[PDB]
């Protein structure tokens, strides 16, 4: 189950 | 940080990204929040990025080290050393709570920067519940719902079923829902009905806020089929 | 690490390794190094897994906040923050030769042990070098060469021409004279020789001793390809 | 130019 990536800007 | 500008900091948390220096990143950002004042929107994200990457490489360290213990348990180094990851993880999620409570919740009040911190709140408790063993990961789980409930409460209200916070927030919210609160009925319902109101408001989309919108949905679309 | 047992600064330097700790990694390496005794040939490789990871990270983000600055002299927070990353570097560069010089060269009397820690010491003096700027990067040329070239003097009298530790030597080494000693000529003819050389010695070696050498054969014949 | 990668024991 994936949460947001939200590694890049 | 005390010593250096606000800009300096902000510019700086860009050219650490750049460079994958993401702890740096997050040590500008933290310095940029001290600062006091009320963060803009590309700066919310580059705390969010900051500190996302750092747990994220914690995270993925503890879960290695916590598998070899676990089939060690099919000296005391193994133990120590998740321990001591673990200790490292917590402090960082400790970290970020601190700023949202001190003071970047309080002081938000349009819809756009109360979801975006209290989202933010349930996934750093979700981040401190995955270690957490026992009663106290009662408290630490009813905290992530809470900050998650409280943001989807406002979204609901505020923004449009399609907006990218909205919809990454209920993301993460059905995760917590699958991963951590051992409610897979509700993660699939709340991914469904996501899903399917952002589908009924493309129509109002921008071609770019399409794009930023489609994308998300199709995250969900991932968790649903892993997940039925 | 002074209070932890040296067995078990190497079982958590293969853990941190495993979960992709590699500050970890060499701050348990180090550990072990200072605990006085002389290192077996898989303690070598823990030694410079840890730290190449580590300085390859920080060479990494050097070069990007370098390119950078060099494009914005075509405020004063690129060069602030590329000089943070630099003196982080060359930090992490000066103990790893300290840890060379207290004292594991001068204990390594095993051809082996010995190129291995000589390569070591040219490759962080090149590393050094790479930052520098002016009559000192004449210096810390010269250290760096003059490592490696004892230690190609120890491996070509004590080591076959298929040996890893000899042709990973004689690769950064021809990498040394193309990108910092401005001798591309002599990084050619070094890459060629140490590449024929190593093929004609193939026919002696086991299964998997000829995968171990001719998988660094190939890094030669990659560099050789680029440069010619 | 690539040197050792060297980066995995
Ligand atoms: C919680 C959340 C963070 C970011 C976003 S986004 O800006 O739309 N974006 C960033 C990560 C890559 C994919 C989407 C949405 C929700
Ligand atoms: C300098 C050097 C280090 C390691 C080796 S190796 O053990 O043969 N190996 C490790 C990196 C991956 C490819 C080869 C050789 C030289
Ligand atoms: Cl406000
Ligand atoms: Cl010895």
């Amino acid at each position: 189950a994936g949460s947001i990536p939200g590694r890049r800007s | 940080m005390g010593s250096m500008e606000r800009a300096s900091l902000i510019q700086k948390a860009k050219l650490a990204e750049q460079a994958e220096r993401y702890e740096d990143m997050a040590a500008f950002m933290k310095g940029a929040v001290e600062k006091g004042e009320e963060l803009s929107c590309e700066e919310r994200n580059l705390l969010s990025v900051a500190y996302k990457n750092v747990v994220g490489g914690q995270r993925a360290a503890w879960r290695v080290l916590s598998s070899i213990e676990q089939k060690s348990n099919e000296g005391p180094e193994v133990r120590e050393y998740r321990e001591k990851v673990e200790t490292e993880l917590q402090g960082v999620c400790d970290t970020v709570l601190g700023l949202l409570d001190s003071h970047l919740i309080k002081e938000a009040g349009d819809a756009e920067s109360r979801v975006f911190y209290l989202k933010m709140k349930g996934d750093y408790y979700r981040y401190l519940a995955e270690v957490a063993t026992g009663d106290d990961k009662k408290r630490i789980i009813d905290s992530a719902r809470s900050a998650y409930q409280e943001a989807m409460d406002i979204s609901k209200k505020e923004m449009p079923p399609t907006n990218p916070i909205r919809l990454g927030l209920a993301l993460n919210f059905s995760v917590f829902h699958y991963e951590i609160a051992n409610s897979p009925e509700e993660a699939i319902s709340l991914a469904k009905t996501t899903f399917d109101e952002a589908m009924a408001d493309l129509h109002t989309l921008s071609e770019d806020s399409y794009k930023d919108s489609t994308l998300i949905m199709q995250l969900l679309r991932d968790n649903l089929t892993l997940w039925t």
